[PDB]
């Protein structure tokens, strides 16, 4: 999912 | 297709949207404080939307899911079931860090910026130091003006920098999320993965005081009143047709030294990966058997998976792709361009030599450094270093604090501090120092800590046991402690008996230390990195490609159109899943358990006026071929009429080492259907109310 | 789409076929020895067709791979290198046993046939006695013109019959194979799957003698000279486009009561692929220490792993689309049905009551009988049997002998035991027996048989190893000496002391009992069956179902068009493969591993002026949505204009369970590309002479 | 593959 690493 | 074009880029790109399918003028889309892209915020390590005037947000489950985590237990578990608040009464607060940031003004800074940098002379320290200190000037004189937060960003390796001025609303709520089967359903199985069959959205509210002017939470506070917000499709997408994303992508790393690709390939993800495996082991183990383990490690654990997961990924997408081999190749062409230059090509190559220089200080010290980070990372150990730090940097002026440190910082701080109380058992803890510090005494003498190694007197298990007990006696376990400690002076510090202080103490000298190595490579990068960038962006122009920034967590526009893509000969991805593809993947257990009622609407087939007559069904999500990566989770995707048709929330398998070498055919958006939202909201765990708001019910 | 349509339902077929897109007019198919339908030969198993005037065949790998096999031995391994025959004079006999049966005529003989039946009276054992009598006398006349063979085929339960008389090509040659890393690329990992990468394709040459009438093997046989023989398309074959097949389908369940599904299912199916791993386990372990073993077992093998697959498929075909509940509620709406019409329908009734119980009678000994007869197809003891049944039945008229044992056999036979030299070795044969004696004494006491109980006296591995070693003596392991017994009388049998001759003897009054127990059973079905199936039909029709009958060894046309199929929501596999597609399955082991030639081609894009533009390369395998089986292996695949696209070989996955419940959405023939054939023998194992001879020279 | 059984 495209959140922050 | 490729690209994450900055709004100064419109001009460019206006040709290519138009002919890609926008509807829109390119004109309506460079207005970044109207209608649509006004609508548009960051979180900001996610982006959300508008989509009522009464200051309703549509973000990811993902996005939200720190917030959802933070008000369950195990007792009453939001994750699990869902939150849903029929009237604005019931919203609860998403968390004292939560934010919304809405954008008021981008300005250029670069010439002064450089001229700053240039005054420091041929120092890498003083160059850190005075751009640090324009930084803090300029950010303060923008933050003047009350409720507004600044950001200074540097673009292309210091070619060119902007500070953005937001607005920054404080007080977010969350208004609904759908049960956990539903907003991750696939969980770790799924993630990174199509087809995909998962309902990743869910709704904050923003709030600021009755003045208008953002406000902390407080019962008094009331809606804030977007100025724009974005209306839902009336049109069905299907595929082909144009779409296009506005959000905030954190990082990408397509202009790298191939060097500095290796190391990442080579030590980097691996070493991370498997240390993100370790600890979701332990804590799952802990959680299986203790379900206040599970529910307050839950937000920690989504990340180590994704990332974990992330880098697992990557390396095989380099694999795939022959990354090593294109960095290689890529290079070698760069390089003998600018020696077919002489004296002009001269300081470019000097730029890449001293960048190599810096990788090699970097890797000298590679493994303390990142164990003893992640050491520190720990709940207790975090908490003692930072407070203490704090407390150093409080005896200076305000001025010449370090970042994270200033006045303008210790609003979040102190938020953190409390928030911790919901992720936090001194059980599982203790375990992970346990884990970190059998990994220390793994390290070789050269890449210790003395005040490490002394803290431990021994390099055994005995002697680990002996920490363990030792740290256990810290009271920062409780949050009134935290905060107690987050007030008290630099002397209250070096005196206290608590352990966990005790340690902040003795480290902190080294911690110090470290962060001047790397403000000094950094100083270093300052100069010699914009000169190598600015070579290989005339190297990719003058081959025709496409020349646009690395993600920095700015706003970005990607555009594109709906499309699947061909994983293997002899087959193909669909462009959409669909209502049936959810209950075709049922297993009545975590993480393939929909809710019931969503298996009863698809049965009966209940499709609640959302079918598309083209797949027969609702969709569910679907694929496009747009350029996003971290941070653009939340993003919304808008159609050729700047419409609402999904919200972005991952990638497909193939596209994660998209990150370092880009790939046309493998690299796909995968987004969650407009549709699909209304239909649970409608169907499956409803939520009239804000349907109606919106206004589709 | 759905349907194994017999030649005389063209008539009715003839529209479907003209709106699928065939070009020809449903009467020329209709002339069965005419063109193109008279270029169609029947292997006996496989389906074969004429390529050129002087009696060149194209059949598939998997269908010459017996023929390919017995002319390989370890030193010089067909199976693995190719074969390739520069001259006619090069090519080797493909076994005694192989045939080309080309159709001379078609008669309908169901009111004689049905009247010899009835003439039998209220008995089931003389009902069977009676059409084996009618059978006979009707075949001796059709073959009294030397050089042809005929067979009555039952269609529906008995409802129709009708009378096949083919010319019987008895010198079957081999011309070509490719290497077996083409003709099974992917081997049982890719068999009964797409996407599929495999070159299923090998030549025959048909041979007569110089009068022109059929002979055996003799050096001074011409080539036959076919009236008709297929040409290869010079349009190319894209998605959408028309496709028929005409071949010979072995059997379908499709009118199977539930019970009997439900048998099959629960306890034939399983347990029968449960027996064929562990046979192929044991065989496996020895080939790897012998590569003697390897090869003489090969065939057997791939006749194993094909089945038991294909077994495996099947099961999980059926928990895919509920087969156990679509046969019990169709059965529920055609017995609801048939009582709805009191008197009219009460026979129907009657029939399925005596066909469950026929079911239960066979169900009692179902372990004995399945074991019995898998342990006497062992190699000495199969050979010991027949051999001494075929003594005993010499000695009545030719006309009262068993159907399999008659004059009209003895080649078969005969050629039967010599090719068995190549599929044998006696240290493997003993750990086969030792397998079938251990699941013997492992029946319970019902179930077993008197005989075999006192020849082995025991039940315990002292037995068992007595038996072994007592039938290690036995002296048929080598040809000659079958040949011997081939020719011998009955009382030499009963005088032998030979020990696997002894237990022939020592059990054929058992095997006979048990062969009348199945001729009444199948006596009383005569009956009945026919009855119900009629009444199926008649239930079919009135719901405007398709009726075709169950496969049953003749000849059938299937026709539709190229296209994919989903397996999964999110995804679609293309209707073709392409050679790029091969290349990146290779690893370079068994049983990915191309042929250099093949890798080095692809690489250069040397695509032979085959390449289709649409796909961007020359394709591989496609799928259809013909209406296949076992049997249809080898069928040429016609184009609108009747001209050869590819050969049918195989089916996908999903599609296997459509032997006893069609699935019309997966179910898919797969096929190999004429391209794709021209490609290999262009560029990877040439054979220019072939492709002259065909006209693509 | 489609051969007989
Ligand atoms: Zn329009
Ligand atoms: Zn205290
Ligand atoms: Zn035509
Ligand atoms: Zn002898």
């Amino acid at each position: 999912v495209y959140i922050h690493p | 297709g490729e690209g994450m074009w900055v709004p100064q880029q419109l001009p460019e790109i206006a040709g290519p949207l138009k002919k890609a399918g926008l509807k829109l003028s390119p004109q309506q889309i460079s207005d970044l404080t109207g209608d649509p892209m006004g609508a548009v915020v960051a979180l900001g390590g996610c982006t959300a939307s508008f989509v009522s005037p009464n200051g309703l947000v549509v973000t990811n489950h993902a996005c939200a899911y720190g917030a959802i985590q933070l008000n369950s237990t195990a007792e009453n578990n939001l994750i699990k079931n869902g939150f849903n608040a029929p009237t604005t009464a019931d919203e609860v607060s998403a968390g004292p860090n939560a934010r919304v940031f809405v954008l008021d003004e981008i300005t250029d800074v670069t010439k002064d910026a450089k001229a700053a940098i240039a005054a420091a002379g041929d120092d890498a320290l003083a160059r850190t130091k005075a751009l640090e200190a324009f930084e803090k000037k300029l950010i303060a004189d923008c933050e003047a003006e009350a409720g507004f937060r600044c950001r200074l960003y540097s673009f292309s390796g210091g070619n060119t920098y902007r500070l953005f001025k937001n607005l920054e609303i404080k007080d977010v709520r969350l208004a609904y999320a759908p049960p956990g089967s539903v907003g991750k359903f696939g969980g770790d199985i799924d993630n990174w993965m199509w087809p995909r069959h998962t309902g990743d959205f869910a709704f904050y509210r923003a709030y600021v005081g009755k003045d208008g002017k953002p406000a902390a939470f407080s019962k008094d506070n009331v809606p804030y009143q977007p100025k724009h917000w974005l209306k839902f499709a009336d049109q069905p997408l299907g595929a082909g047709d144009f779409v296009m994303v506005a959000g905030y992508p954190g990082s990408t790393n397509r202009y790298a030294l191939a060097a500095e690709f290796d190391n990442t390939a080579q030590w980097t993800y691996p070493t991370i990966a498997r240390h993100y495996k370790n600890q979701i082991a332990m804590v799952e183990a802990a959680g299986k058997q203790n379900a206040d383990i599970q529910v307050k490690y839950a937000a920690t654990m989504a990340g180590w998976n994704n990332t974990s997961k992330n880098y697992d990924g990557q390396l095989e997408g380099f694999k795939r792709i022959d990354a090593a081999g294109q960095k290689l190749r890529e290079e070698a062409a760069v390089l003998g361009w600018l020696k077919g230059q002489g004296a002009k090509g001269q300081p470019a190559l000097d730029a890449h030599a001293k960048l190599l220089d810096l990788l090699e200080q970097s890797k000298a010290t590679r493994d303390r450094d990142l164990t003893l980070a992640l050491f520190n990372n720990t709940a207790m150990l975090g908490s003692a270093t930072q407070l203490y730090r704090l407390s150093i940097e409080r005896e200076k002026p305000n001025a010449e604090r370090e970042s994270g440190y200033q006045e303008r910082d210790l609003p979040a701080i102190e938020g953190g501090l409390k928030q911790l109380e919901r992720r936090y058992v001194a059980a599982m803890d203790r375990q992970l120092q346990e884990y970190w510090l059998n990994e220390y005494i793994k390290l070789p003498a050269d890449q210790r800590v003395a005040a490490v190694d002394a803290w431990l007197g021994g390099n055994d298990a005995a002697a680990v046991k002996r920490a363990l007990d030792r740290l256990a006696g810290t009271k920062l376990g409780s949050t009134e402690e935290r905060l107690k400690w987050f007030a008290a002076d630099r002397k209250a510090f070096e005196a206290s008996n608590d352990p966990a202080i005790q340690y902040a103490v003795a480290v902190m000298p080294t911690l110090l230390k470290l962060e001047q190595e790397r403000k000094t490579r950094a100083g270093e990068n300052l100069a010699a990195r914009p000169v190598y960038l600015q070579a290989l962006a005339d190297y990719k122009k003058s081959q025709g490609e496409f020349v646009y920034p690395d993600a920095n967590l700015s706003l970005r526009i990607t555009f594109g159109n709906v499309m699947g893509y061909a994983p293997k000969d002899g087959m193909e991805y669909t462009p959409f899943t669909t209502l049936e593809g959810v209950v075709a993947k049922e297993t009545g257990q975590d993480p393939f358990d929909s809710p019931k009622a969503l298996l009863d609407a698809v049965a009966a087939k209940r499709y609640g006026g959302l079918e598309d007559k083209r797949i027969g069904s609702v969709p569910v999500n679907y694929l496009s071929d747009l350029d996003i990566t971290g941070g653009n989770s939340g993003s919304p995707v808008l159609d050729a009429h700047g419409k609402l048709v999904g919200l972005a929330f991952d990638g497909n398998w193939e596209s994660v080492s998209s990150n370092w070498v880009f790939d046309p055919k493998m690299t796909r958006m995968i987004a969650v259907d407009g549709r699909y939202l209304r239909w649970i909201m409608q169907e499956v765990y409803p939520a009239p109310q804000l349907l109606k708001e919106m206004n589709v019910g």
